[PDB]
C-alpha cells in the first residue's frame, strides 16, 4: 500500500543580484 | 558610469562597432537586470539584445564582455519560461557550455549559473542542455581531489546547477545523465557547506522521486547513511530535502525501505514527528505511512523505536494534512500488521484520536479511518475481544460518529459505517 508523490524567494531559477 | 542607463542608450552602445562601447553598454544592461525591483527583462528582449549578448559570450579576447553578457543573459534566463526560451532561442546554450572551460573562474561560474536557469525551466530545456554536452564540462570543474579547494560560491552554483539537471519529471532526466552525475553528487552530499548539502540533498530527492529503478540507482551509490545523518541536521534547509529523499526511497521496495531502517532513520523520527515545522511533520508522517505499509518486521521496527505513541500524538494534535498522513499510517499498519502489533496500537491510545478524526469534512480520511477501524476489529475478533473494542469506541463517542456516517453522501462511507454498526455494534 505504498503511496508515491542571488535573489530570494527562489528555487527553480536564480537571478544574480 | 553604467548605472541606470536607458534601454535606448544600451542599444546604442551595443550597436556601435566598438567592443569597449559594447562592453560598457552590456555592463549597463547587466546592472539594470540585476536591480532588486522589476528588472526590465521584457524591454531588453524586445530591444533585440539577446543575439548580441550571445555573440559576446564568444569574444575570448574580451573576457569582461563575456562575463557581463553571461550575467545579463543569466538574469534574462531567470525569468519566465518565455524569457528563458528567448535566451535559448538565441543560441546561448552552446555558448555557455563553451564558457565552462574558460580560464576565468568568474566566467565559468557565470556560465554554470546561466545553464542552471535554463535547465531549471523544465524537462525540455534541461534535456536540451544535456544534449548540448553540458554534463562533461560541468563535472570536470568538480574533478578535484578535495572540493574544499574550490571557491565556496563556485561550488554552490555548480551544485545548484547539477541539482536542476536532476530536477523535474515527465520525463525524468536521462538515465545515462543521472548515472554520469551521481558520483559527483554523492561527493557533494558529503561536503561540509550547508548550501551545498541542501542542494545536493534536493538533487537526490529529485532522483529518488520516481520508479523503483530510479530509487535503486541512488541507493546503490550508498547515500542512505549520509541522508540519515543529514536528516538529523540542525539546518531546516538540509532536513527538508533529506527527509523528502528518505520519504521517496521508502516509497520503493521493502529492500530499499529496509536500507533506510538499517541506516538508523527511525531513531530520528521522534524529533521529525514533533518538529515545529508543519511540512516536516507532514513529510515525516507520510514517510511513516509508507514504512507501515512495509513488512511485518518493518512495522515491528517502527514499534521497537517507540514511534507508535508519536503517531498517536500526530493523530491527536497536528495540522489536518499531517493527521491525514497519520490516518494513512495507521490504516497501513493495521492492514499489514500482526494481531499483536494491532493490539499494541490500541494500548497506545489510537482509538480515541482516530474516532475524533471522523468528525472532519473530508471523505478520503473518513474511508481511511473506517478501514483502520475494520482492521482493528478483525484483530479483536481473532482474539475474542471484539466487544471490548466496541465499548471503547462507544465510550469515546465513536459509535455516534459511525452512526452518523450511515447518513453520509458517499457510498463507501455509508456502507463501511453500516457494516461496522451491524457486524460489531448490534
Amino acid at each position: 500500500l505504498k503511496r508515491k508523490r542571488d535573489k530570494e524567494e527562489v528555487q527553480r531559477k536564480r537571478r544574480k543580484a | 558610469g553604467t548605472v541606470n542607463w536607458s534601454v535606448e542608450d544600451i542599444v546604442k552602445g551595443i550597436n556601435s562597432n566598438n567592443l569597449e562601447s559594447q562592453l560598457q553598454a552590456t555592463q549597463a544592461a547587466r546592472k539594470l537586470l540585476s536591480r532588486e525591483k522589476q528588472p526590465p527583462i521584457d524591454n531588453i528582449i524586445r530591444a533585440g539584445l539577446i543575439p548580441k549578448f550571445v555573440s559576446f559570450l564568444g569574444k575570448t579576447d574580451c573576457s569582461p564582455i563575456q562575463f557581463e553578457s553571461a550575467w545579463a543573459l543569466t538574469n534574462i534566463a531567470s525569468g519566465t519560461s518565455e524569457q528563458t526560451k528567448a535566451v535559448v532561442d538565441g543560441g546561448a546554450i552552446p555558448a555557455f557550455i563553451s564558457l565552462l572551460a574558460s580560464p576565468h573562474a568568474h566566467i565559468s561560474e557565470q556560465a554554470v549559473w546561466a545553464l542552471g536557469n535554463i535547465a531549471g525551466d523544465g524537462s525540455a530545456f534541461r534535456d536540451l542542455v544535456i544534449k548540448h554536452g553540458a554534463i562533461d564540462p560541468l563535472l570536470a570543474l568538480l574533478a578535484v581531489p578535495d572540493l574544499s579547494t574550490l571557491a565556496c560560491g563556485y561550488l554552490r552554483n555548480l551544485t545548484w546547477t547539477l541539482s536542476n539537471l536532476c530536477r523535474n519529471k515527465n520525463p525524468a532526466p536521462p538515465l545515462d545523465a543521472v548515472e554520469q552525475i551521481l558520483p559527483t553528487l554523492v561527493r557533494l552530499l558529503h561536503h561540509n557547506d550547508p548550501e551545498v548539502l541542501a542542494d545536493s540533498c534536493w538533487a537526490i530527492s529529485y532522483l529518488t522521486d520516481g520508479p523503483n529503478e530510479r530509487i535503486e540507482m541512488v541507493v546503490k551509490k550508498g547515500v542512505v547513511p549520509q541522508l540519515v545523518k543529514l536528516l538529523g541536521a540542525t539546518e531546516l534547509p538540509i532536513v527538508t530535502p533529506a527527509l523528502r529523499a528518505i520519504g521517496n526511497i521508502v516509497t520503493g521496495t521493502d529492500e530499499q525501505t529496509q536500507k533506510v531502517i538499517d541506516a538508523g532513520a527511525l531513531a530520528v523520527f521522534p524529533s521529525l514527528l514533533t518538529n515545529p515545522k508543519t511540512n516536516i511533520q507532514k513529510e515525516a508522517t507520510w514517510t511513516m505511512s509508507n514504512i507501515t505499509a512495509g513488512r511485518q518486521d518493518q512495522i515491528q521496527q517502527v514499534v521497537n523505536h517507540g514511534l507508535v505513541p508519536f503517531l498517536v500524538g500526530v493523530l491527536s494534535k497536528a495540522d489536518f494534512k499531517t493527521q491525514k498522513e497519520a490516518a494513512w499510517a495507521i490504516t497501513n499498519y493495521t492492514s499489514g500488521g500482526t494481531v499483536e502489533q494491532i493490539v499494541y496500537l490500541v494500548h497506545c491510545g489510537i482509538i480515541e484520536p482516530l474516532m475524533n478524526l471522523l468528525s472532519a469534512k473530508d471523505t478520503k480520511i473518513i474511508q481511511v479511518i473506517l478501514d483502520a477501524i475494520s482492521n482493528i476489529f478483525q484483530a479483536a475478533e481473532k482474539l475474542g475481544e471484539t466487544e471490548k473494542l466496541s465499548i471503547m469506541i462507544e465510550e469515546c463517542g465513536g459509535l455516534d460518529k459511525i452512526e452518523a456516517l450511515q447518513r453520509h453522501e458517499n457510498e463507501s462511507v455509508y456502507k463501511a459505517s453500516l457494516n461496522l454498526i451491524e457486524k460489531y455494534f448490534s
